[PDB]
């Protein structure tokens, strides 16, 4: 089942508890620690806050480290570019199936909220260009946001 | 002063230079007068000022986007807000000498944060 | 250059300062102060003022900087958005002593205003004059001179009401109509004088001045004041809103009279 | 001889303070003279305070049975009308400002305190009454000044009041004229309980000889601001709160009618005042239209 | 101060030099009123001679508008670059003197312009000279004028000034009379109402007193 708040809270503890004991799970733990701090749209960049400094960057997974940066900058282009280029390596994972649509829907919401600030009457096909979505998707997103 | 960054600090220096009279014989007075009094700087005046500039003063961050060229556009748009009650995109772009889409984008950027 | 919007509170402060200093010494003296207000671009608005302590050594007078810093620290607590603008004094035309003191003031603020109030004047206009410092190079040295500025009295309903009450010193509609009967009487006695001058120039009594007769033409052309179509919809909106409010007020008063009469009636003609 | 009041006699003030006439009769102080500058400064500060309550201290002296006030300086305190003895929160400021003033010819001592009552009349509430009792106990002589800036703008007249409280345990004799004042419902109780413990002084204003000259010369460019100002657009939010309060007063009036003494007359008195102010706001605009928008060809 | 400088420079000049000074005055920026130059005897003396064209030009620049340089174009001398712009600015001032909301069509017709951009640029550069002050509305195609300078006057227009100032004086007097009448009526109403109330109270008191029998 997808409900993982219990593990979401426990991720911060397990970052240190099983660091030198859960060696087989260390490779997957460092990828998942980002998600827990990523879901609340807060926590700056976990790249260097805690003791994860020895790990820092890893050569095969680099866009994964910049994913949180793109999320913080609310730049849809960086997110889509990272997803298309590094596919099968950021997405490969299972636990990302349940959270990729959640992630790539709270960027579009903030982008759309900022976009409509100076306008009083806007064109839906114009919003369909900034957000890489069709008209039928932006209309549904607008309905959900307005509700 | 003209090349400096926007703010009230630079505004005080602009006022001080404007109060001087020895500045009337300089070649850049025609642009200081429009910069301090919130007027519209046309293309030719900016071209003359850039031609008379020194290479090291002509900063051009990132893709060209010369910083002076962006500041002059943002000043012309701010100054046109006192003469017009409502302006079309196709004629706000022809007043700032930019494409209409660029005019709309700059206007939205300035309206959003705090500048208009 | 800049535009100055003076406040009558500053003038009252200066007058009270001078009267206090004269009454405590038996001889008029020259007083020094400081002005605080708000500046937005090229629109300076002088709002309040306070006193400053000055020491006169030999033949030169200086302003104690530590006292001014103490007063700035004190007043920043109360008024947060107000900032230092310049200084004021009492006297006639600007003097070398004033231009010497202006240098010390300018050492604190880049462009300080100068205000001079003449307590013993002989004209029929307000003796307040505003100057700003303009520096110049001449004869091989730098001389700093004073350029006069034009000021306008600022607007505020509370300040206007207080000023009117202070100036005057002694039915509710017969006391509101008099406050509007003393301002129209001042506009009429000026339009009449302008008309008399124009007729005198026509028939021939004073030299033909072109400038005055052009400004009079512009003044005549300025009427009516904003007779656009959108005006006579907001004006009527306001009139109808006040009319409805008055209608409800009369309905309430009639209901009160209703209740009074019914109570007085169910005493005499009561058979239960 | 108008400026004679401006002279400060330290010896006479010391003698009067030492004598203390006021401790033998609780009804001693009857007059309150206020300078022009003090009134202007108080009104300006109260208006700048917005919809909150601002407080300050005012300087002066006593002469006979009259309380003379010459200057006032604002205090950097917030939250008045809810804390007893709020001025102590800036007591150090009291030391800093006054000690500065004595250097620049301001010799008069602290005489009273003032605060603003935006939109609900001039009187003393329970907290204000307690603060005035404390001040009279520890800082005699003293006087409390309450200002209403919103009603000053709305009614076109200065709304100010100077009050002094009665000592604890003293019974005030008669004195029940009770000139009517419109008090909001949410604060109607505080007026009722504390109404006999303080009495108001007779307020008058004075100005120096130079102030009169400057004020008569000032009424040459200041007549513009009279007939170029709109009163309807200024206090537009005041006569919506007033209408809400009136509509809520009519609730209690009708509830009593269905059965705290004759509330309908008081509700009618409030409605009449609000409507009179509204009509006064339109008469000036009609006059301005008759003067300026009717001179075409 | 420019016009008096030119007048002082033209104290004794006449003939070709005076015509050259007239042209320089018409071209000089900041000089938008020519009434003291017209009052000079030597300037008015140009009617008798071959230089009446320059006097006609000066009269046109003092009291005329740009359309008037549509029928006298053949007679008048050639107009320079800045002179046409100055005449267009004065035409804008003349239009704004009558109405305070000038439609774009009127400006396009009289100023002889074809584009909206050219017209708006001319209006903006006229505003920058501080001869008129206003705002441009483009949705409704209007120029809203808040202030404009007064152009030159003849000796036959002052009667109009007297006529339109008499109306203002009479209106102020009639407003004052009405205000005094309203004050009087209100005081009378208040006095009558309290006299009636006090009389009713006195009658009630008398009834109460006589009732003790
Ligand atoms: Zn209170």
């Amino acid at each position: 089942e997808g409900e993982f708040e219990k593990a979401h809270t426990d991720f911060f503890e397990a970052f240190k508890n099983y660091d030198e004991s859960g060696s087989p799970r260390r490779t997957t733990c460092l990828k998942y620690l980002v998600l827990a701090n990523m879901l609340m749209k807060s926590g700056i960049n976990p790249f260097d806050s805690q003791e994860a400094k020895p790990y820092k960057n890893d050569p095969e997974i680099l866009a994964m480290t910049n994913l949180v940066s793109a999320y913080q900058n609310n730049d849809i282009t960086e997110f889509e570019k990272i997803l298309k280029t590094n596919h099968s390596n950021i997405m490969d994972d299972p636990f990302i199936r349940e959270h990729i649509e959640e992630l790539l829907r709270n960027i579009r919401t903030q982008v759309l909220i900022k976009l409509i600030k100076p306008y009083t009457r806007i064109h839906i096909p114009f919003i369909s260009k900034e957000l890489n979505i069709d008209v039928a998707d932006v209309e549904s997103l607008l309905v959900q946001c307005i509700l | 002063t003209i090349l400096a960054s926007a703010g009230q600090q630079r505004s005080r220096m602009l006022a001080t230079l404007f109060k001087d009279e020895r500045c009337q014989q300089l070649a850049a007075y025609g642009i200081l007068e429009k910069m301090y009094l919130d007027r519209i700087i046309r293309g030719n005046q900016l071209q003359e000022f850039a031609a008379m500039l020194m290479p090291h003063q002509k900063a051009t961050t990132a893709d060209g986007s010369s910083i002076l060229d962006r500041a002059v556009i943002e000043h012309n748009l701010l100054s046109a807000s006192k003469l017009y009650n409502n302006i079309t995109f196709e004629e706000l772009g022809a007043l700032l000498e930019i494409p209409a889409a660029k005019a709309e984008k700059i206007a939205s950027q300035m309206i959003t944060e705090g500048r208009m | 250059s800049v535009s100055v919007a003076l406040h009558p509170l500053v003038i009252l402060n200066i007058s009270d300062h001078w009267i206090r200093m004269r009454s405590q010494e038996g001889r008029p003296v020259q007083v020094i102060g400081a002005l605080i207000g708000k500046q937005e671009g090229r629109n300076i608005e002088v709002m309040n003022s306070f006193e400053l302590l000055s020491h006169t050594v030999e033949e030169k007078i200086i302003i104690d900087k530590e006292y001014y810093y103490t007063k700035e620290e004190q007043f920043k607590q109360v008024f947060k958005e107000l900032e230092f603008l310049g200084w004021y004094t009492t006297g006639g035309p600007p003097d070398p002593s004033d231009i010497h003191v202006h240098k010390q003031v300018c050492e604190i603020i880049e462009s300080p205003l100068f205000l001079k109030l003449n307590p013993m004047t002989k004209h029929t206009d307000l003796p307040v004059s505003v100057f700003e410092s303009v520096i110049d190079i001449i004869n091989g040295e730098a001389t700093m001179l004073f350029a006069e500025l034009t000021y306008t009295l600022a607007t505020e309903e509370a300040e206007r009401i207080g000023v009117d009450h202070v100036a005057r010193m002694t039915s509710t509609v017969a006391e509101h109509l008099i406050a509007q009967h003393s301002a129209i009487k001042m506009l009429h006695s000026r339009v009449k004088l302008i008309l008399e001058y124009v007729k005198a120039s026509e028939a021939g009594e004073v030299p033909f001045n072109h400038e005055i007769l052009r400004e009079a033409y512009a003044l005549c052309h300025c009427l009516p004041v904003l007779s656009t179509d959108k005006f006579k919809t907001d004006f009527y909106d306001q009139c109808n809103d006040v009319g409805l409010m008055a209608y409800l007020g009369t309905i309430t008063k009639t209901c009160n009279t209703m209740n009074q009469f019914v109570n007085k009636f169910n005493v005499l003609y009561d058979r239960q | 001889s108008i400026d004679e009041i401006y002279k400060y006699d330290k010896k006479q003030q010391q003698e009067i303070l030492a004598a203390k006439p006021w401790t033998k009769d609780h009804h001693y102080f009857k007059y309150c003279k206020i300078s022009a500058l003090a009134l202007l400064k108080m009104v300006m500060h109260a208006r700048s305070g917005g919809n909150l309550e601002v407080m300050g201290l005012m300087l002066g002296k006593v002469d006979g049975e009259t309380m003379i006030i010459m200057d006032s300086f604002a205090l950097p305190v917030e939250g008045t009308e809810t804390r007893v003895n709020a001025q102590a929160a800036a007591y150090e400021y009291m030391a800093a400002y006054i000690e500065n003033a004595k250097q620049v010819g301001r010799l008069e001592n602290a005489i009273g305190w003032y605060h603003s009552h935006p939109g609900y009349g001039c009187w003393l509430s329970g907290i204000d009454v307690s603060t005035q009792m404390l001040n009279q106990q520890f800082q005699e002589p003293f006087v409390a000044v309450v200002i209403d800036p919103t009603r000053t703008i709305s009614a076109g007249k200065v709304n100010l009041g100077a009050f002094r409280t009665y000592p604890k345990g003293y019974k005030p004799p008669d004195e029940g004229p009770s000139e009517y004042q419109t008090i909001p419902l949410n604060k109607i109780e505080d007026f009722g309980v504390h109404c006999k413990q303080y009495y108001a002084l007779e307020v008058s204003y004075f100005k120096s000889s130079l102030d009169r000259k400057l004020l008569e010369l000032l009424w040459n460019k200041y007549w513009v601001n009279t007939l170029s100002s709109s009163s309807l657009l200024t206090n537009a939010d005041y006569t919506t709160g007033q209408v809400f309060d009136l509509s809520e007063k009519l609730e209690q009036s009708e509830a009593q009618l269905g059965r705290s003494e004759d509330k309908l007359a008081k509700a009618t008195r409030d409605s009449c005042k609000t409507t009179i102010e509204a009509i006064h706001g339109l008469m000036s605009q009609v006059i301005k239209d008759k003067l300026f928008n009717q001179i075409n060809i | 101060n420019l016009l008096e400088q030119f007048i002082l420079l033209a104290k004794g000049t006449s003939g070709s030099a005076l015509t050259a000074l007239i042209s320089q005055v018409l071209e000089a920026p900041g000089v938008y009123v020519f009434g003291e130059l017209l009052e000079l005897a030597n300037v008015q003396e140009l009617a008798e001679g071959a230089n009446a064209a320059y006097l006609q030009l000066l009269n046109l620049f003092a009291y005329g508008t740009y359309p008037d340089y549509i029928a006298n174009k053949e007679s008048l001398p050639e107009l320079s670059t800045a002179q046409q712009n100055k005449l267009k600015h004065l035409t804008i001032v003349s239009l704004a003197s009558r109405m305070k909301c000038i439609p774009y069509s009127v400006l396009l017709k009289d100023l002889e312009m074809r584009n909206l951009r050219e017209l708006e640029d001319l209006i903006i550069e006229a505003v920058y000279t501080d001869i008129i002050q206003g705002k441009l509305d483009q949705r409704n195609q209007l120029l809203e004028v808040d202030f404009c300078i007064g152009r030159d006057i003849r000796k036959k227009d002052i009667n109009n000034i007297v006529k339109t100032l008499h109306e203002w004086c009479d209106g102020c007097e009639a407003v004052l009379l009405g205000i005094e009448q309203q004050v009087l009526r209100a005081n009378q109403y208040k006095e009558n109402h309290n006299r009636t109330q006090q009389q009713v109270e006195a009658e009630v008191t008398n009834i109460k007193k006589t009732l003790k029998a």
